[PDB]
């Protein structure tokens, strides 16, 4: 049988010492017949007055035991810690069975020391009598550790197995048990049979093969083929009123399927939810997001699929803007034929420009590749080497950036302007604070309504560019704005700052200096 | 065995395994294989909750993975237990070895092992991860260099007082030999205390090659001396100047703020009066040498910032109150991150041998980039606290 593995209770914690319900003797009765079976099969075990501990049950006639109390005393173990694969990281197989695993926990011995805990009663029917007290020998369904105990023993239980098959691949999940191989259908077949026959051995019962699951799998927002994947075939409605709440969720079920469907634009409905007061109410689309609808619609109704990971070949990460804020990628493998795809919006901070946001982008497609195929992708960035680099040279904030290769693909990321490294001969100068004066004598000042300490720093700053001529010295005891545009930003979710930008955009020279 | 346990009402840790790479999840399994035969470590159950985070680095000269343990948190939950020298820091050379193998032959109190426990995370969660814990004392925990402190000195009596010239510090999994003798005659002397080492239970850390803490230099503030001096120049110098005075406050700046009344032009050349011109050359000398009245804290936290000029060059400060830098330094060449990496531990073995202690770093990048990259180039055995932040743009200016 299986290794048995040591429970405890949490640190300075007893036993659940909980009354048990009253029970219609319909239920005593049907319970009786279930729980001798189970002493009958070894499962549990009658026991004395000794135990005072106990955990209620209760009949739905199938039986159902309370073990919340139990599982608030019982350890923390390490988890089945569930991080799922993603259907681009798996291996093309040319069969893949599954197998649900009958009852295992109740196939799984219990750490003696441990079982008491696991005490329970069948009240007697009449008054005058007790009732039935038991415990558990094996895993009890609902309890804690079950789960992590269960998969613990199935993994060793595999180890041999596994080894002895290294032509077979076997992912364990819950009950399920997938077992592939690229072997003939036959000879996958049979070793599917000599699995299940090893798996008998220590007692566990799979399905039939007349009645075993096959292809696609139909996983978790899935739909999985033996040489391809994708997501559930989804679905747009056709209402003619929308609620925040409809809206909400297409929203959702549109970003599901940007892991694969290219194209898929959202902004336009998500501007819907704006200001937006309860979950009923009903927003009328607007013409941009008809437009949008009736797009990702038709993205929708081809059916895409997505391709599988080949070790042998190397990943290819490609990216695009689709716009400002938007990103769209794609990892292949094989010439734009893709394995996943994907999109980013993360705006990281309130001020940023392509650069940077493209080079964030980078680091989660890399992050994201290390997780599902263990390597970091070659990149193709439309965006020149020279670019990148003066950028790079010129921050304050270290980063790198993977072997990447420049792809002419319009549009092609750069720099609308750059701040003069020196100031500027010839040019006028002007001190800002919300004013400025300036050496050839101007100045303006202006009343703002409204305004925060900061963002009148900004205002001068701007009225200056306004005002000055096409080159610019500008100085400023505003730390702050000084910051933010020496950061060099091309968007900003603060009006004012895009105001900013675009006459920085406009002008020959611009030099920023900073004064106490 | 000796009995070691966590500071009073501490649990054991539970840290998250950051996202290894395929190459690096090998290396560790092939090393992790090989410790398990050896009994250094055992399979867990799930029974164990607890978690420390493990990754595989690079040995220097040696085709050789090294897997590293990051047991921050554990050492922080571990039980103090009950000397620093002076000396070392004067050492002409300074050279460090990696004893991180002494520690497998001691066992370690079965009790404690379960608080060991790490793993080996699978590509694409395809797997369960491959869990293990510590039999012996683990490489990395602070509990190791303490159990073994005893079998320790008595393995370097002999050499210590056969070449009392020589001064032996360790730190957790390092060895800091440092001498004055020539340096041809330091390599033949190191080459010795190895085999006296292996007459017992060694690789050279950080190349084979020496530090010179002697040569060791503190960058102080430094003022643009030029030709002409024009608005934005002297704008710029009485900002800088302005800065520093808090730090010295014999720093003074009306004369020179003088020739800045009048919105002139940036461009505009402004001669020095005398009486300016010799204010500078005050502050000038104020600046020359770091602030008087710095002392150490050994109860203080040692905090370590560092800053990025661009080129390949970095500005760090070591300190434990603001403005009191206890050390500042420069930093020249390669990529952004390798090089605040090469930064960060040439700032931490500094920061041992001086102080005996490691300091918690500020670093200039995004922490999903230092988490993905970092690995690549470290080569200590081991790991400092460091958190991540902006740095301001004035400061960097500054220094
Ligand atoms: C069992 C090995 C994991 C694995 C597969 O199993 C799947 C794991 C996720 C649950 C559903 C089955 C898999 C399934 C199909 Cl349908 C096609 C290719 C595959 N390639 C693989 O590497
Ligand atoms: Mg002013």
């Amino acid at each position: 049988p299986i290794e048995t593995v040591p429970v405890k209770l949490k640190p300075g914690m007893d036993g659940p010492k909980v009354k048990q319900w009253p029970l219609t003797e319909e239920k005593i009765k049907a319970l009786v017949e279930i729980c001798t079976e189970m002493e009958k099969e070894g499962k549990i075990s009658k026991i004395g007055p000794e135990n005072p501990y106990n955990t209620p049950v209760f009949a739905i006639w199938r039986k159902l035991v309370d073990f919340r109390e139990l599982n608030k005393r019982t350890q923390d173990f390490w988890e089945v810690q569930l991080g799922i694969p993603h259907p681009a990281g798996l291996k093309k197989k040319k069969s893949v069975t599954v197998l649900d695993v009958g009852d295992a926990y109740f196939s799984v011995p219990l750490d003696e020391d441990f079982r008491k805990y696991t005490a329970f009663t069948i009240p007697s029917i009449n008054n005058e009598t007790p009732g039935i007290r038991y415990q558990y020998n094996v895993l009890p369904q609902g309890w804690k550790g079950s789960p992590a105990i269960f998969q613990s023993s199935m993994t060793k239980i595999l180890e041999p197995f596994r080894k002895q098959n290294p032509d077979i691949v076997i992912y364990q999940y819950m009950d399920d048990l997938y077992v592939g191989s690229d072997l003939e259908i036959g000879q996958h077949r049979t070793k599917i049979e000599e699995l299940r026959q090893h798996l008998l051995r220590w007692g566990l019962t799979t399905p039939d093969k007349k009645h075993q699951k096959e292809p696609p799998f139909l996983w978790m927002g899935y739909e999985l083929h033996p040489d391809k994947w994708t997501v559930q075939p989804i679905v747009l409605p056709e209402k003619d009123s929308w609620t925040v709440n409809d809206i909400q969720k297409l929203v959702g079920k549109l970003n599901w399927a940007s892991q694969i469907y290219p194209g898929i634009k959202v902004r336009q409905l998500c501007k819907l939810l704006r200001g937006t007061k309860a979950l009923t109410e009903v927003i009328p689309l607007t013409e941009e997001a008809e437009l949008e609808l009736a797009e990702n619609r038709e993205i929708l109704k081809e059916p895409v699929h997505g391709v599988y990971y080949d070790p042998s070949k190397d990943l290819i990460a490609e990216i695009q803007k689709q716009g400002q804020g938007q990103w769209t990628y794609q990892i292949y493998q094989e010439p734009f034929k893709n394995l996943k795809t994907g999109k980013y919006a993360r705006m990281r901070g309130a001020h940023t420009n392509d650069v940077k946001q493209l080079t964030e982008a980078v680091q989660k497609i890399t992050t994201e590749s290390i997780v599902i195929w263990g390597k970091t992708p070659k990149f193709k960035l439309p965006i020149q080497k020279e670019t990148w680099e003066t950028w790079w040279t010129e921050y304050w904030q270290a980063t790198w950036i993977p072997e990447w290769e420049f792809v002419n693909t319009p549009p092609l990321v750069k720099l609308w302007y750059q701040l003069e490294k020196e100031p500027i001969v010839g040019a006028e100068t002007f001190y800002v604070d919300a004013g400025y004066v300036t050496n050839r004598g101007r100045q303006k000042v202006v009343t703002l309504t409204d305004t925060t300490n900061q963002k009148t720093e900004l205002q001068a700053i701007y009225l200056a560019l306004q005002d000055s001529g096409l080159e610019v010295n500008i100085v400023t005891d505003s730390q702050y704005a000084l910051g933010i545009i020496q950061a060099q930003p091309d968007q900003s979710e603060s009006e004012l700052v895009n105001q900013i930008i675009e006459q920085l955009i406009k002008k020959e020279k611009v030099y920023l200096a900073w004064v106490p | 065995t000796v009995p070691v346990k966590l500071k009073p009402g501490m649990d054991g840790p539970k840290v998250k395994q950051w996202p290894l790479t395929e190459e690096k999840i090998k290396a560790l399994v092939e090393i992790c294989t090989e410790m398990e035969k050896e009994g250094k470590i055992s399979k867990i159950g799930p029974e164990n909750p607890y978690n420390t985070p493990v990754f595989a680095i690079k040995k220097k000269d040696s085709t050789k993975w090294r897997k590293l343990v990051d047991f921050r948190e554990l050492n922080k939950r571990t039980q103090d237990f009950w000397p620093h020298p002076a000396g070392l820091k004067k050492k002409k050379s300074v050279t460090v070895l990696d004893v991180g193998d002494a520690y497998f032959s001691v066992p370690l109190d079965e009790d404690f092992r379960k608080y060991t426990a790490f793993t080996i995370p699978s590509i694409n969660n395809e797997t369960p991860g491959i869990r293990y814990q510590y039999n012996v004392l683990p490489q990395g925990w602070k509990g190791s260099p303490a159990i073994f402190q005893s079998s320790m000195t008595k393995i370097l009596e002999p050499f210590r007082k056969q070449n009392p010239d020589i001064v032996i510090y360790q730190y957790m999994d390092d060895l800091y030999v440092g001498s004055d003798l020539e340096i041809g005659q330091h390599r033949t002397k190191i080459e010795e205390l190895r085999q006296h080492l292996l007459r017992w239970g060694p690789p050279f850390l950080w190349m084979g090659y020496e530090l010179h803490p002697d040569k060791w230099t503190v960058q102080p503030i430094v003022l643009p001396e030029k030709d002409s001096w024009t608005v934005n120049d002297i704008q710029k110098l009485v900002g800088k100047l302005n800065w520093a005075s808090q730090i010295y406050p014999g720093i003074k700046v009306r004369q020179l703020c003088k020739l800045l009344r009048g919105t002139k032009a940036l461009t505009e050349v402004i001669p020095l009066t005398e009486e300016a011109e010799l204010e500078l050359a005050e502050n000038r000398e104020i600046l020359k040498e770091p602030v008087h009245g710095v002392y150490y804290d050994p109860s203080k936290d040692l905090i370590a910032e560092i800053q990025k000029q661009g080129q390949g060059q970095w500005t760090y400060q070591i300190y434990q109150e603001p403005f009191k830098n206890l050390k500042t330094g420069k930093y020249a060449r390669t990529n952004d991150v390798k090089q605040l990496t090469e930064a960060v531990q040439k700032i931490t073995t500094e920061s041992i041998v001086i102080w005996g202690k490691t300091p918690k770093f500020k670093l200039p990048i995004q922490k999903e980039t230092w988490e993905t990259w970092w690995t690549e180039y470290w080569q200590a055995t081991w790991i400092p606290e460091w958190e991540f932040v902006n740095t301001p743009p004035l400061v960097k200016l500054w220094y």
